[PDB]
Formats: structure tokens, C-alpha cells, sequence
């Protein structure tokens, strides 16, 4: 500045915006208006940009809406668009309007979620349907679905390809009895009439997302050869053959009990979301919500468990009450024995009221090791989060011996020289390892054995070696999460 | 009625790069100023987003009265607002990061200047739009030096129950 | 040699309060026949009456007799700097400590200095086979 | 190939820093992040790194 202040000369940049490191991704299909070039990672900025960017109704935009919508700040949020296969088929729902309305009423609806409800009132008694389905000139222009409103029916068809759209059960909550005058006389019918028909399969994550770190993966598809590669390019940033990414994803399976079962596989690097046949809501927005609000939205703390009805609470999604709890509780058990995430109403209100879902275990598909036996290593999510943690933080730490005179062989260090040994190498570890106690670790069962240090030249034959190179070998324990107790209640009649 | 009750509403707000950004050998600046959004047949309007951000910046980026030293002052620059002998919650506008004299070495004047910023960014908190603040401060050696502002918000509609501290009022700006 | 009692290396690391100056773990050496002397036991106790015992903070001390690099400033040994040190044992015991400061400083005649550290614990690693964990 | 930088413009900025400004102690290396930072060249982030690990 000039003409002005005393001492200094504050100045801040014009970007309103911190915290990078939290990154998200959001994959998904798009419609033909979209200007987004496919296949390209972009960044997302707000709701106000959507739509044009990404069509209007598509599942990314209401994937995008749901994730903005539970992460208001803290966060930066990427998009991946692709595009729907060479010959895939638009689903297809019929909703026939019958009888005539003879009473003066309203008209309301519920699908998808509860964004999309609406509300009319019916003109006045002696309606026909042609004069009703009026429904097409309400339903908002964000729903996925297109209506046509035919001659006394209405026609929904699927905005994208593929077995995507293939999902609904409608809940017309008034009838009968009703206070806002149920028009008499009045019914709807539901029926589907087509299926969806072909998805897409990319194959070249390699290439675009080659080299960019990502916290969290969100896939917005029920195609299990899809989410298979995205598990397969997982495994590549947890690799060993290079400098690792670390990472994360997200995606959900629908079916009855023994369907859902059959699509899990032995996989740290996904959380399988499990919902039932008849889940009100539609699934891709279920699961968005959960990798929003698991994606660093709240879990900055690697050690943040994202379960209860405090933490794991999806507020973003409104559904009324079941009549029935869907999963039954001797299937629910099965499905966390399985290594599957399931989720279910947060409040208990009478059927037909309004709830929100909440999460009850957050854990990944992890059932066994690469030698076939059964553990529990990376059961909780936060194991792989404190396991990303540990690895970062300890290469940090090393970072002070690089460049440093090392003395092997003879031992004694000349007075003045700036230089180290392996054993006071190991005894500085050990330092850095035991104060992390209750941070990234619990109590070392032995920390005189969990911590080795070894020059290059002991393991090497003889003149095989290199100079200056060590093998640091260390077994660790994530911190403890509850306990069982044995009580035996033991009323006395006797006294002394 | 429908549950949209609250009829309160957002006048203009400061907002930073509004008239772009000045640039120099040394480094680029932002110029905070008034926004003009423009409709598709003129009839140009003023934005109201990012109130409390807005806010700081008026904090920061005003001299307040200046303490008295015993030679005086001219009449023209004692600083602070002529405004201010009619409010009544006992407080005085602007601030005074900016009166800060060079004391011992450059690390213990860099400490007295993020003194004086959390004294005057503490005023946030007493007209209830931010719950807390904080600013982080390092220092790397000769011509790097980096200041990081914290405030914390609030939803517009509450949603836990059971706080320590209290409700923040004047949140219907929910920032 | 396995019995012989002795220090083999001493590693110092000050780090300038007053200026963030930072300078590597130089060696040192020892002006006379005397050794260093631990206490690794935070709480300390107290004889009460039968038996019983009352017990209070305290903190954990060393004391470190060693000669002055003549490369760095005497005021830096004295309480005008923090100290990291570390010192081997000839059997191998490797005692560290971090963020100690030093208490009490006295006068000294330009090369023998006895300083007193004070740290929120000190980590011992014992030779191999340890009985403990 | 796809070098986004005048090739002469990075050749002189490494053999200036490691030639006077840095190397009057000669055991020092040029290597890492801080001792190896070209500060006066910028060149535009990118995903693709250009050379592939098994390349480098």
C-alpha cells in the first residue's frame, strides 16, 4: 500500500478458500448438454456453476448436491464425468391416474427423496384424469426421470442408460382418510414396463488420475466389474513397487440377503454399503452422503470412528418411516459378520412419519490376509486411515538423517564431528515411537522387539552391500476400541 | 404458516479481490472493495455474501484511536470514527495492528504484532457472529512471513442440543 | 569388552532460543574420571509412619559433565538454550533426552562445564535380552 | 519430449546453484527438497509426471 500505514504492509490473497489435502472424488454419468469434456478430471466449485456444467437431472449433479450439501466447507471436491455405453436403454415407469374426482382436495407425492416432493390441489370435484396428471406440470425439473403426461397416464423415463434408473417405490401417503380432503374417488397405479439395459466399463484410471493423491473415492454405479477396477487401481496406490497415494472408496450394493452376500470379495480398499430391495430412497444418494461425510468432511482425526447417531448421522436424507425394518435383525448380523456397512432410521416414529438414517458400523470388506488366515487388522476404516497416517508421519521424522555422516565399523565418533551410529539411530526411533503412545499407537506389547535397525552390510553377503543403507523393521498396534466384562449378579439373603 | 419465518436480511458486505488485484515486484495483493452483479438488461446490484468475512476485513482495515503520547497528534489523523459516540455497547470501531514499533530483535516485534491481532479480531465474539478465533503465526526467516485468520460458524437452524457455552446471537447470518 | 564401565559417545543438539538456530548433533568429550548420573523415575517418595508411603511429582534429572566445544558460545551451555543430548555406554546402554533445560548454572573457567538437565522422562535402551518390556 | 520449460533455462539455474552458492563446502550434496529447490524457475502443475517410475 502507499500513502498510508506506519510499519508494515498486510496483504492476503484472493482466494477465501483453505485447508487442501482433503480431496474427493465424485464418478459418475452425465446427459447430452453437458459442456464437461468426458473423461477428464475437473474441479468443481459450487452449486451455482452445476447443471450446465454437468446436464441437468443427471446422477452426477444429484450425486454433486447431496456431497455439497454435508461438507458446506473444508473440503475439495473433484469430478470425474463419463458417458453412457454405445447402445444402452432408458428404463421406463408407468403411474396411471383413474376415476374422477368428485371432492375438493390435494395431491401430494413422494419419490426418489424427499427434494422431490410435491404438492397440488385438485381444481375442484368433477375432474377427469386428463384434467388430473397435472402432477407432470409440478414434478421439479431436477428429478432424473422425464414425464410426458400421456392421455390419462404418465410416462417416467430413465434421463440416463444403462441398469442406473432401474430403482423406485413410490409412496402416495394420502389415501383414505384425510384431513386435506382425499379427492374421492381418486387412484394411481404403479408398474414398470422396461429395463435398463447396458453400463459402462472404463479402464483407464491410469491415465487420469495418473499421479494425483486422493482421500476419498466415490463411485456413483451398482456395476460390480466397474467397482471391481476401482478396486484393482487401489491396490496400485498401496503398492510397494513405487511412491504411494494412499486413498479410499465408496460404494453400495442392493439385492435381497443372498445376492448382497454373494458380491462381496476379500477387499480392504472398499466399504461396501448394503441396502435392501425396497429402500425408499434412491441408492446413489445414500451413498454419496456416507462418502461426503466420511470424506475428511469430519474425519480430519484419522482416528475419528464415522458410526452412532452423533456422528454417523446423514442429515442430508429425509425418508418416511417403513412399515417393516427391511433388514431384519437376524440378517443384520450376518451382514456386519460379512464385513458390510448397514444403516437404518435414527429416530422411531410411527410408520409414515419422516427420519434420517444413520450408520451403524464403519467397516471395510476385509475378512482375511494374503496367507488365508482370518484377523482383524483393517476391519475398522480407521485402521487404513491410521495406517496412511503412521507411514507419512515416520518417513517426516526420518527426514533428519538424510545427508548425515553415518560411522559403522569403528564406532568412536572424533570429537567436533557431526555423525551418528546404528545404536543411537535406534534409540532415537524408540523415542519417537513411545511418546505416540495414545496418538497413532497403543502400548507396545515389547518395544524392545517390535523395533530392529540393520545396516545393509549384515544382510548383503560380503562385498555386496552398499554404503550408507538400513532396513527399519517395526510392528505397531492401532489404538484399542472397547472391552468385553464378565458380571455375575450375586443377591445374598445370608448376611456375614 | 411455512416454516421460512425468519425475515431478516443481508445488506452489502466487503468482500476481498472485489476491484482485482494490484501487482508488483514484490508480490500480488488483493484490492477488497464493493461487487456489482449485473442482470441480463443492466439493473446492476450489489452482493451480500460472506458477511462475517466482510466484517473482519472492516476490522482489520481501519485505524482506531490512537493512544495518547505526550507531544499530541495532528487533528486530522488521531485515528478511529467519529460514529462511534453513539453506540452504546461500549466499544470503540476499527483497529490498531497497525501502531506497532520496531522493539529488540524482529522475532519479539513479530510476537507483539499477533498480540494486537487477536485483542482486535476478539471483538467478532462480542457481537456474536463467530463462536471462536484464532490466528496462527510463523516465522521463517528474513522476507517470509505468513498469517493464518480461523473463525468459526454456525448452521442457520440449530441441530445439537446439550452446549457448554451458549447459542451465539445475531446467527441468522450463519457464518 | 562388555564389563568395562564408561561412556563411548556424547551427542549435544542446542537450539537457540532467542534465534531458532538450530545446530547439529556435534560430539564432545569428557574433562575428568568422573561419569554421568541418572534419575528415570518420575514420583518420588516419602516415609510415613508403619510402613506407608506419600508420593510427590518431582522430575526426572541428569547431570552432564563435559568439555566445551570451543566453536560455540559458552552462554549456550549455561540456561540460554535447550539441549538434546545422548550418551553410549561401552556395554550399550543409550540414554536420550529431548527438550531439556539446564537449572542453576555456575561459574565456569572456559572448558570444564557440569551441566543440570531436568526432562519430562528419559528413554533407556538396554543391550539385547532385556528381561522388561 | 514434452518438457514444458526452455531446456537451456533449467541447465543453467542447476549449474549456478550447485556451482558457487552452495558448493564452498564440497562434501555437500544437491539433492533432496531443500537443497535441490530450483526457486527461479515455475513451470505449470500437472498430473502426468512425464517421466514413468520404471523410466526414472
Amino acid at each position: 500500500a502507499l500513502s498510508d500505514g506506519f510499519v508494515r504492509l498486510c496483504i492476503d490473497p484472493s482466494l477465501n478458500f483453505f485447508g487442501e489435502g482433503c480431496k474427493i472424488l465424485v464418478e459418475g454419468q452425465i446427459t447430452d448438454d453437458a459442456t464437461a469434456a468426458e473423461n477428464v478430471v475437473t474441479c468443481v466449485n459450487s452449486e451455482l456453476d452445476l447443471v450446465e456444467r454437468f446436464g441437468q437431472g443427471s446422477v452426477l449433479t444429484e450425486s454433486l448436491r447431496k456431497v455439497f450439501c454435508m461438507c458446506k466447507s473444508g473440503v475439495s471436491v473433484y469430478a470425474l464425468p463419463r458417458a453412457d455405453a454405445a447402445a444402452a436403454v432408458s428404463a421406463v415407469y408407468t403411474l396411471t391416474v383413474t376415476g374422477t374426482a368428485l371432492t375438493d382436495g390435494r395431491v401430494q407425492l413422494y419419490m426418489g427423496e424427499a427434494e422431490y416432493s410435491l404438492d397440488i390441489g385438485v381444481d375442484e370435484g368433477d375432474t377427469p384424469t386428463q384434467i388430473a396428471a397435472k402432477i407432470v406440470a409440478a414434478i421439479s425439473p431436477d428429478f432424473p426421470y422425464e414425464a410426458t403426461a400421456a392421455a390419462g397416464v404418465i410416462t417416467l423415463t430413465a434421463r440416463n442408460g444403462g441398469t442406473i434408473g432401474n430403482h423406485l417405490s413410490v409412496i402416495y401417503t394420502n389415501l383414505g382418510s384425510c384431513t386435506s380432503v382425499t379427492p374421492e374417488g381418486v387412484t394411481v397405479a404403479f408398474a414398470q414396463t422396461t429395463p435398463g439395459s447396458v453400463n459402462p466399463e472404463p479402464n483407464d484410471y491410469a491415465s487420469v488420475v495418473n499421479e494425483c493423491c486422493f482421500a476419498v473415492y466415490v463411485l456413483s454405479s451398482d456395476d460390480t466389474d466397474w467397482q471391481e477396477n476401482l478396486r484393482d487401481w487401489i491396490r496400485s496406490a498401496w503398492d510397494c513397487s513405487k511412491p504411494q497415494c494412499f486413498g479410499h472408496g465408496y460404494v453400495f450394493n442392493k439385492g435381497t440377503l443372498g445376492q448382497v452376500l454373494a458380491d462381496g470379495d476379500n477387499s480392504a480398499e472398499l466399504s461396501r454399503l448394503a441396502l435392501p430391495t425396497t429402500y425408499p430412497v434412491l441408492p446413489y444418494l445414500t451413498n454419496a452422503a456416507y462418502g461426503a461425510l466420511s470424506a475428511c468432511s469430519t474425519c480430519e482425526n484419522p482416528e475419528l470412528n464415522v458410526q452412532g447417531q452423533t456422528y454417523g448421522l446423514l442429515s442430508c436424507i429425509n425418508m418416511p418411516e417403513s412399515c417393516t425394518p427391511g433388514w431384519e435383525f437376524t440378517e443384520v448380523t450376518q451382514l456386519q459378520n460379512n464385513g458390510f456397512v448397514v444403516s437404518g432410521p435414527a429416530t422411531t416414529s410411527g410408520q409414515g412419519n419422516f427420519t434420517s438414517p444413520y450408520i451403524y458400523n464403519d467397516v471395510t470388506n476385509y475378512l482375511r490376509d494374503e496367507k488365508n488366515r482370518p484377523n482383524a487388522t483393517f476391519r475398522d476404516a480407521s485402521s487404513r486411515r491410521l495406517a496412511a497416517a503412521t507411514g507419512v508421519a515416520l518417513a517426516t521424522f526420518l527426514q533428519q538423517f538424510n545427508g548425515l555422516a553415518v560411522f559403522t565399523k569403528n564406532t568412536n565418533i572424533k570429537t567436533g564431528i557431526i555423525g551418528t551410529n546404528l545404536r543411537l539411530m535406534l534409540g532415537k526411533i524408540r523415542k519417537w515411537a513411545s511418546d505416540n503412545v495414545g496418538v497413532l499407537f497403543s502400548e507396545f506389547d515389547n518395544i524392545n522387539e517390535d523395533i530392529q535397525l540393520v545396516s545393509d552390510f549384515d544382510v548383503q553377503p560380503k562385498c555386496v552391500g552398499q554404503p550408507g543403507v538400513f532396513h527399519l523393521n517395526m510392528r505397531y498396534r492401532p489404538p484399542v476400541r472397547g472391552a468385553r466384562i464378565n458380571v455375575n449378579l450375586v443377591p445374598a439373603l445370608f448376611d456375614n | 404458516n411455512f416454516e421460512t419465518a425468519d425475515r431478516r436480511k443481508r445488506f452489502w458486505t466487503t468482500q476481498v479481490a472485489a476491484c482485482g488485484q494490484s501487482s508488483d515486484d514484490c508480490g500480488d495483493c488483493a484490492r477488497p472493495g464493493l461487487q456489482l452483479l449485473c442482470n441480463g438488461e443492466g439493473r446492476i446490484t450489489i452482493a451480500t455474501d460472506n458477511y462475517v468475512a466482510g466484517l473482519a476485513l472492516n476490522i482489520l482495515l481501519t485505524d482506531a484511536s490512537k493512544a495518547d503520547t505526550g507531544c499530541g497528534w495532528t487533528p486530522g489523523n488521531r485515528g478511529g470514527f467519529w460514529g462511534d459516540s453513539f453506540r452504546s455497547d461500549n466499544m470503540r470501531s476499527g483497529s490498531k495492528i497497525r501502531q506497532v514499533t520496531a522493539r529488540g530483535s524482529m522475532r519479539e516485534t513479530v510476537a507483539l504484532i499477533r498480540a494486537y491481532a487477536i485483542d482486535d479480531l476478539k471483538k467478532l465474539v462480542a457481537y456474536g457472529v463467530a463462536k471462536s478465533v484464532d490466528v496462527d503465526l510463523t516465522y521463517q526467516g528474513s522476507n517470509k512471513i505468513d498469517m493464518t485468520i480461523m473463525i468459526q460458524g454456525v448452521d442457520g437452524n440449530e441441530s445439537r442440543v446439550g452446549l457448554t457455552g451458549e447459542r451465539i446471537a445475531n446467527a441468522w447470518v450463519w457464518s | 569388552c562388555n564389563k568395562q564401565n564408561g561412556v563411548k559417545n556424547i551427542l549435544i543438539t542446542f537450539t537457540h532460543c532467542d534465534t531458532g538456530e538450530v545446530i547439529g548433533p556435534i560430539s564432545h568429550e569428557q574433562p575428568d574420571d568422573t561419569l554421568p548420573t541418572y534419575k528415570t523415575c518420575a514420583w518420588t517418595n516419602t516415609a510415613l509412619t508403619n510402613g506407608a508411603v506419600m508420593r510427590s511429582a518431582s522430575n526426572a534429572t541428569m547431570t552432564l559433565p563435559v568439555v566445551r566445544d570451543p566453536r560455540v558460545p559458552l552462554a549456550w551451555y549455561q540456561g540460554c538454550a535447550q539441549i538434546d543430548a545422548q550418551v553410549e555406554k561401552f556395554d550399550g546402554t543409550v540414554m536420550t533426552l529431548t527438550e531439556g533445560a539446564v537449572t542453576e548454572p555456575e561459574e565456569s573457567d572456559g572448558r570444564a562445564v557440569t551441566m543440570t538437565i531436568i526432562a519430562a522422562e528419559i528413554d533407556e535402551l538396554l543391550p539385547p535380552g532385556s528381561l522388561a518390556a
